[PDB]
This record gives C-alpha cells, sequence and structure tokens, in this order.
RNA sequence: UGUCCUACGCCGGCAGGCGCGGGUAACCCGUUGAACCCCAUUCGUGAUGGGGAUCGGGGAUUGCAAUUAUUCCCC
C-alpha cells in the first residue's frame, strides 16, 4: 500500500529531495562548488548555486533505480553533446571529480554504501528515507 | 458567377510534361450540360470542382 | 519592478563604457579581457545576485567587483583560471583586462619580432 | 528601424499596464512586449507579478509558451 | 488464470502479462501517467478512454519494454496492452465481448492489434 | 465522446464547401485524440485525403531543415495555437481551420507551356485535393515567414494566420498568394 | 516476426515470467 | 525424411527463432509452441502429341 | 570491434596520472544509462548570451623528434 519512488513524478522528487538534503545540512560541500563546470562540454557555470544538492539528489535517485554504479557510470549518465567548433558534435562524459565527490558525500551521510560487486549502492537508511520523502511528495501532489 | 460541377470520366494526362489532366465535367444544377476541362492536380471520378467562368471548353492535342 | 531613481545607463569601468541595460554577468563580459565565465565567477565571489540588472548597482558593489577583478588570487579565484599564468618576463599569475591586454600583446609581438623567430617575422609579413 | 524596448518600468508605462493589461482577451509575453515596448524578460516578470495578485488567469504553461486570459 | 502477449514497433518490443486484479496498470514498474513523454500521453490511454475504466476494473497488467525510441516504445506499450486485453477476453471471458472489443479497436486504429511492418532499409554495394 | 486534446469537440464542425467535403476529414470516424498517428498514408494515391486535417497541418509544420522530424514540437505548436485561437475568437478552432483552408485554396491556377522560345501561361482548374494541399502549404508558409525574427512565437503567428484566413482578410499571406494566383489565372484565360 | 526481434521478445518474456515467479551463506559444513 | 518433396529433391544459426502473427499470441498458452518455428518459413521440350522428349 | 576494449578505487577543476580486476568474447566493457527529443530556468530582435574563425598565455598526452602550432584541456 505504501507509495514507491517509481510511482512519483521524478522532477518534483529531485526538487524535494534536494530541498531535504539542503535542510539536513550534513552534506560535505567542496570548496570549489562555485568555480567548476560540470563537464568539458559545458560552456557556463550552472545558475542554480545549490547545484551540489540537486546533483546529489539525482545521484541518490539513480542509485535507487539502478544500483552498482560507479564513478564512470555517473560520468556516462550526465554526459552530453559537445559542440566541437565548426566540427561535428560528439558525445562527451561528465567530469569524474564531481561524480566522485557527490558519491563520497552521500556515503558520508550514511545514505550510500559500497558493495562487493562494484561501486556504490543504497543503504536501508537510504531506501526508507527515499520512500518517506516520496510519500511526502505523493501526499503533496496526488492528494491535492 | 461561381459554378460547381462533378467529374464524370477522366480522359487522360495532357500537357507537355503531363502536368494537366483533360477530363469530362458535368454540372449538378442542370445535369444536361457536358464540357471538357483541363485541371492541375490528382483527379478521379466523383470529384466535384469549382469553375470560375463556365463557358469555354479546354483544348489540347 | 519599476526604474529606481539612481539607474545609471552607461558606466565607466576601466576606461570602458558599460551598457547598464544589460545583465551584470554580461555587462562585465562587455569589458575586454573578461568573458562570460570569468564574469560569472567574479560576480559570484562578490556575493551578488545574478538575476539583478547592472545599471542600478550602487557604487560599493561596483568597487568591490573591481577590487576582485584586478585582484583575483586574493579572493580564492583559482590559479588555472587566469589569462596570463606564467608571464615570460616576471612569472606571476595575473589577469590583465583593459589596456594591459592590448599592451602585453604588443610587446609579445615585439619580442617575437626582435628575436627574428618564424612566428613574429611571419605575422609582421602578414601586414 | 532598431527596436528600443525598455528594460525597467517607467511610471507612465507601469500605470497604463496596471490599468490596461487585465483586459486584452490575449495575455502573452510577446504581445505585451510588442504593444508596450518592453523587453521580453521584464514583460514575463510583470506577467507572473500580475498573476501573483490574482488579476490574471493562467490557462496553460510551457517552457516555450505560457498563455493567460482575463478573470471575467 | 493469466496470459502473456507482445507488441512491437520498429525495434521497440513490449511484453505484457495480464492477470486478475483491481485495475493497476504498470509499465516498467511505473504508471501510464508517468511514462516519459506527456505529449503522446493520450496515445497511452487510448484503450482506457475507448473501452472505459469499468472494463479495466478487474484486471492487472504488467509490461516490460525494451528497445526502440520514446515514440516506438509508446506504440509497443499500447499494442501490448490491447493485445493482452483481447487475449484475456478470448481465453477466459465470453467470445462475443471479445468480438465487440476487437471490432472497436479495429475501426478506431487498425495498428492496435497488428504490428506495423516498417523498418529501416539496408544499404547495398 | 472522442475529443481532440481531451477538450475539442468535432460534432459541431461543418464544411461550407461541397468541393472539399470528401477531402477534409474531420468527423466522427476521423475524430482522434492526437494529431500523431504514424500511419502509412502515402503508400497509395488519394490515401492522404482520409488523414485528419490537423495531422496534415502538423506534418506540414515540419519544414526547413532543422525542424524535420520534430513532430512532438509541432503538436505542441498546434495545441498552443488552438488554445490561442479559442481564447481570441471564443469559437472552436477546428471550424476556424476548416474555414481558413476553404478560403485559402486556389480555385484557378496557371500552367507554364511552351514550344520554342514562346513560354506562356494557360489557365486550368485546381482539383479539390490540390486545393487542400496548397491551402495547408500556404498557411504553414505564412506562419513561418510571419514570425522568423521577432518576439512573436510560432504558435501566435500560426493562430493569427488561421484566424485571418478564416475571416478572408487581406492581411494573411495565404489569402494574398491565392489572390495573386487567381488574378494571374484570370489574366491568362 | 524474424530472428532478432523474436529473440529479444522471447528473452523479455522469459525474464518477465521469472520475475513474476520470484515474487544466505553456502553450506560449508555438510552435516546438520 | 519420407516426405515426397524431400525425396524428389535435386540432390548461432540454430538459435534463430520465428514467431507468427489471427489471435494475439499467448506465451502462457500450452499450445504456443506451434506458433514458434525453428526454421525459415516459406526442363524438356514437349512434342506435338504431348509426350516428353528424353535424351 | 577488442590483447588493446575497459569495469572499479584514489588524486586533480579539466585534459589526464597511480593501482588492482574482467575479456581470444552473445560470459567483460554492456540491462552498450548516445544525441536529437521531453520538462523546467535565463536570454528578447540587438552582427546580441546567435556565430565561431584567427590570435596571446599556461597545463597534459603519443612518440627517437611536435619548430611551420600532431592532438586534447583552461582562460
Amino acid at each position: 500500500p505504501g507509495v514507491t519512488v517509481k510511482d512519483v513524478n521524478q522532477q518534483e522528487f529531485v526538487r524535494a529531495l534536494a530541498a531535504f538534503l539542503k535542510k539536513s545540512g550534513k552534506l560535505k560541500v567542496p570548496e570549489w562548488v562555485d568555480t567548476v563546470k560540470l563537464a568539458k562540454h559545458k560552456e557556463l557555470a550552472p545558475y542554480d548555486e545549490n547545484w551540489f544538492y540537486t546533483r546529489a539528489a539525482s545521484t541518490a535517485r539513480h542509485l535507487y533505480l539502478r544500483g552498482g554504479a560507479g564513478v564512470g557510470s555517473m560520468t556516462k549518465i550526465y554526459g552530453g553533446r559537445q559542440r566541437n567548433g565548426v566540427m561535428p558534435s560528439h558525445f562527451s562524459r561528465g567530469s569524474k571529480s564531481v561524480a566522485r565527490r557527490v558519491l563520497q558525500a552521500l556515503e558520508g551521510l550514511k545514505m550510500v554504501e559500497k558493495d562487493q560487486d562494484g561501486g556504490r549502492k543504497l543503504t536501508p537508511q537510504g531506501q526508507r528515507d527515499l520512500d518517506r520523502i516520496a510519500g511526502q511528495v505523493a501526499a503533496a501532489n496526488k492528494k491535492h | 458567377p461561381i459554378k460547381l460541377a462533378r467529374v464524370t470520366k477522366v480522359l487522360g494526362r495532357t500537357g507537355s510534361q503531363g502536368q494537366c489532366t483533360q477530363v469530362r465535367v458535368e454540372f449538378m444544377d442542370d445535369t444536361s450540360r457536358s464540357i471538357i476541362r483541363n485541371v492541375k492536380g490528382p483527379v478521379r471520378e466523383g470529384d466535384v470542382l469549382t469553375l470560375l467562368e463556365s463557358e469555354r471548353e479546354a483544348r489540347r492535342l | 519592478l519599476v526604474i529606481p531613481e539612481k539607474f545609471q545607463h552607461i558606466l565607466r569601468v576601466l576606461n570602458t563604457n558599460i551598457d547598464g541595460r544589460r545583465k551584470i554577468a554580461f555587462a562585465i563580459t562587455a569589458i575586454k579581457g573578461v568573458g562570460r565565465r570569468y564574469a560569472h565567477v567574479v560576480l559570484r565571489k562578490a556575493d551578488i545576485d545574478l538575476t539583478k540588472r547592472a545599471g542600478e548597482l550602487t557604487e560599493d558593489e561596483v568597487e568591490r567587483v573591481i577590487t576582485i577583478m584586478q585582484n583575483p588570487r586574493q579572493y580564492k579565484i583559482p590559479d588555472w583560471f587566469l589569462n596570463r599564468q606564467k608571464d615570460v618576463k616576471d612569472g606571476k599569475y595575473s589577469q590583465v583586462l583593459a589596456n594591459g591586454l592590448d599592451n602585453k600583446l604588443r610587446e609579445d609581438l615585439e619580442r617575437l619580432k626582435k628575436i627574428r623567430a618564424h612566428r613574429g617575422l611571419r605575422h609582421f609579413w602578414g601586414l | 528601424d532598431k527596436l528600443n524596448n525598455l528594460v525597467l518600468f517607467d511610471k507612465a508605462t507601469y500605470d497604463k499596464l496596471c490599468k490596461e493589461v487585465p483586459n486584452y482577451k490575449l495575455i502573452t509575453p510577446a504581445v505585451v512586449s510588442e504593444r508596450l515596448k518592453i523587453r521580453g524578460s521584464l514583460a514575463r516578470a510583470a506577467l507572473q507579478e500580475l498573476l501573483s495578485k490574482g488579476l490574471i488567469k493562467l490557462v496553460s504553461k510551457h517552457r516555450a509558451q505560457v498563455i493567460y486570459t482575463r478573470n471575467t | 488464470q493469466s496470459v502473456q502477449v507482445f507488441g512491437r514497433k520498429k525495434t521497440a518490443t513490449a511484453v505484457a502479462h495480464c492477470k486478475r486484479g483491481n485495475g493497476l496498470i504498470k509499465v516498467n514498474g511505473r504508471p501510464l501517467e508517468m511514462i516519459e513523454p506527456r505529449t503522446l500521453q493520450y496515445k497511452l490511454l487510448e484503450p482506457v478512454l475507448l473501452l472505459g475504466k469499468e472494463r479495466f476494473a478487474g484486471v492487472d497488467i504488467r509490461v516490460r519494454v525494451k528497445g526502440g525510441g520514446h515514440v516506438a516504445q509508446i506504440y509497443a506499450i499500447r499494442q501490448s496492452i490491447s493485445k493482452a486485453l483481447v487475449a484475456y477476453y478470448q481465453k477466459y471471458v465470453d467470445e462475443a465481448s471479445k468480438k465487440e472489443i476487437k471490432d472497436i479497436l479495429i475501426q478506431y486504429d487498425r495498428t492496435l492489434l497488428v504490428a506495423d511492418p516498417r523498418r529501416c532499409e539496408s544499404k547495398k554495394f | 465522446d472522442i475529443k481532440l486534446f481531451g477538450k475539442w469537440s468535432t460534432d459541431d464542425v461543418q464544411i461550407n464547401d461541397i468541393s472539399l467535403q470528401d477531402y477534409i476529414a474531420v468527423k466522427e470516424k476521423y475524430a482522434k485524440y492526437l494529431p500523431h498517428s504514424a500511419g502509412r498514408y502515402a503508400a497509395k494515391r488519394f490515401r492522404k485525403a482520409q488523414c485528419p486535417i490537423v495531422e496534415r497541418l502538423t506534418n506540414s509544420m515540419m519544414m526547413h531543415g532543422r525542424n524535420n522530424g520534430k513532430k512532438l514540437m509541432t503538436v505542441r505548436i498546434v495545441k498552443h495555437a488552438f488554445e490561442i485561437i479559442h481564447l481570441l475568437t471564443g469559437e472552436n478552432p477546428l471550424q476556424v481551420l476548416v474555414n481558413a483552408i476553404i478560403n485559402s485554396g486556389p480555385r484557378e491556377d496557371s500552367t507554364r507551356i511552351g514550344r520554342a522560345g514562346t513560354v506562356r501561361r494557360q489557365a486550368v482548374d485546381v482539383s479539390p485535393l490540390r486545393r487542400v494541399n496548397q491551402a495547408i502549404w500556404l498557411l504553414c508558409t505564412g506562419a513561418r515567414e510571419a514570425a522568423f525574427r521577432n518576439i512573436k512565437t510560432i504558435a501566435e503567428c500560426l493562430a493569427d494566420e488561421l484566424i485571418n484566413a478564416a475571416k478572408g482578410s487581406s492581411n494573411s499571406y495565404a489569402i494574398k498568394k491565392k489572390d495573386e494566383l487567381e488574378r494571374v489565372a484570370k489574366s491568362n484565360r | 516476426v524474424g530472428p532478432r526481434l523474436s529473440r529479444r521478445i522471447l528473452q523479455q518474456a522469459r525474464q518477465q515470467q521469472e520475475e513474476l515467479e520470484a515474487e544466505r551463506e553456502r553450506t560449508t559444513r555438510l552435516g546438520p | 525424411g519420407d516426405s515426397i518433396e524431400e525425396i524428389l529433391a535435386d540432390s548461432r544459426q540454430r538459435s534463430r527463432a520465428w514467431l507468427k502473427e489471427d489471435e494475439p499470441l499467448n506465451f502462457l498458452d500450452p499450445k504456443v509452441a506451434q506458433r514458434v518455428l525453428a526454421t525459415q518459413p516459406g526442363g524438356f521440350k514437349v512434342s506435338a502429341d504431348g509426350r516428353l522428349i528424353i535424351r
């Protein structure tokens, strides 16, 4: 009977989860959170200055949906199209350092833990926290 | 005056490049008049056409 | 909202005219030697809202932006972010904006000419 | 010739929009931009500002096109 | 009692499993009001909006979709759902009900029970 | 009831031209939820006359290179244009589109002929299917050439073009093109 | 259908049947 | 084997499968294996009398 | 397609370095998490946040060797 993450709109889920992680205040924000482009195919810095919270929320959601992912999988996932000048565009992965830092910060929250078969996955704390905030979002959207 | 008339039978593709169609055309208000017209576009039997000036008949070899 | 009573249509920054009817992160980009990315980081280091227009900044924020502009390293702007990192004559991490860029290009080309390397001779044969 | 749409509201423009916009039978950033000589960002921001006061009815919203109408 | 059918577009293939239920309809664990393009949302709900929710009130369907693109996946989803319903009312409910269902599904959209035989052409030397 | 976009009723839609009744397919058999159907509508001659006319307009918005294949963009444009049309005139946009097509189709055109150096124009009649085709094409061209470099969205210019073509006013691009085509065909009897 | 599409469809159906049928330390010491 | 066409004949790969699509295919039907195939589906002169000429 | 394809961990902001595994292959990269597309934000008809050429500086990688810029990254 409990509403699942998969039963909830994903963008509102990411927004509410980022708000929750900013409210908790236990995330280890790096010093260079202001002075970095998220990948080499970007051109400007993100306007949303709390981009670390949204990226961590998206990473937690992705590791819920498909666990066992490492840093390279996160670089593949947030990769995009690089416009190579007057040359044809190509696909370029995301920056490895941002993926490593969001993974290690979510791990320091006790939200995310390593596994024997590979990279990172969710804790039971992570699963029930996502279920609780998904219940909150479903109450705020479906019941209104 | 604006006139309306049904296609009865298509005579065949006409024009230098086959861009027109010569066709048998009869009115609905008086189903006695019967004229030859040439048209641009795909036509079949049962199509009805809007004729601006319904006096002269089309003529192409 | 509406116009404030102190909206400055044209600013005079580093002997450069700045159109006040523009966003601040691109009005700073209008200065030579500053692009979009460097303007964005210098305005974020000054703790200034980027939704807010350039032409009605007070003088204090303009002066603090300028003091970050000619002094990047003192405000945690990274070393790899600068225009001229290792200057050939006196190696120091610097950021020349208005007249320093034009000048330093001029003596760069002059140094290339005076040693008669291929690049200087070719570029001054180009005109 | 060259358009000279305004970037922040003048007094007369603000007054005439606050007494003329909630009855156009078409409220969209483009049309208010072209009939008030307003750059599109300021016209947009004025439109959610007027929606905040309840004077303007939204009928659909998109990342490319948001469209309004009068209340009654 | 339960059935399992498939539907397809160019390379997008969906498999639908149909069982007794209460009217919970799922693709990849998600509801049909959650599958990514809302612009083609009515393409998902077409058997629902034609056949009514009362005829979906006693059935649970679960669809696993893989391949293709977004539009092709949606078309495979709706084809699999319609074929699953046709199969259920053929195997375990009376024949005549399946007759009017299959009929109205045909004169609305003929592709709801037969695949489109269109695929990318090869290039030869 | 089947309604376009979950809102738009097709029962009150009527065609005022007897020539275009069998070639404008908006009725209870052709009433669809969406203008996206992906049917094999050009594999045989005269098949595309049975297409819903909103789907024909949607397929004809996918023009000029960059917009090729972007059908979800064009159904978004069609939806927003229909909302703008309704919120402007207060009447159903399907009837507005039908009237715009009826007033937009050229009834008499010209054909370039020649034997050697003598190139002339011969007046011919236009079939109803080609009437529908040139009406749709001229409406799309009018909207596209109308906006292209201004604050006006493609949806607003498209809505204005269908509204002014249903009225028959001379401000529309399609009406002006039809007028000059009929004037040339009348001067080349 | 053809070989490749049918192969993918068969694998999808098999996996779906298995995951509908779905819903510790290995015995190092042999004796009870 | 003993079929007429095989006897009267002019005399990775094995994992390829063909479905057939009629009613919708029920994978849970006990008789579905009939609709799943394992292989690909699908000189003389006559005289005036009509007798053939052999040489 | 692959004994150069690469998973994973650490460092760096990025090119990239270090270690430890799999793959002679429908077994590993790889449930090939691709781009257009969809959603939301900013931009407002302005050679402009469109367009990217040509240039100045710095870092890295492949090679006996990069100068007449091998290539990649940042400003």
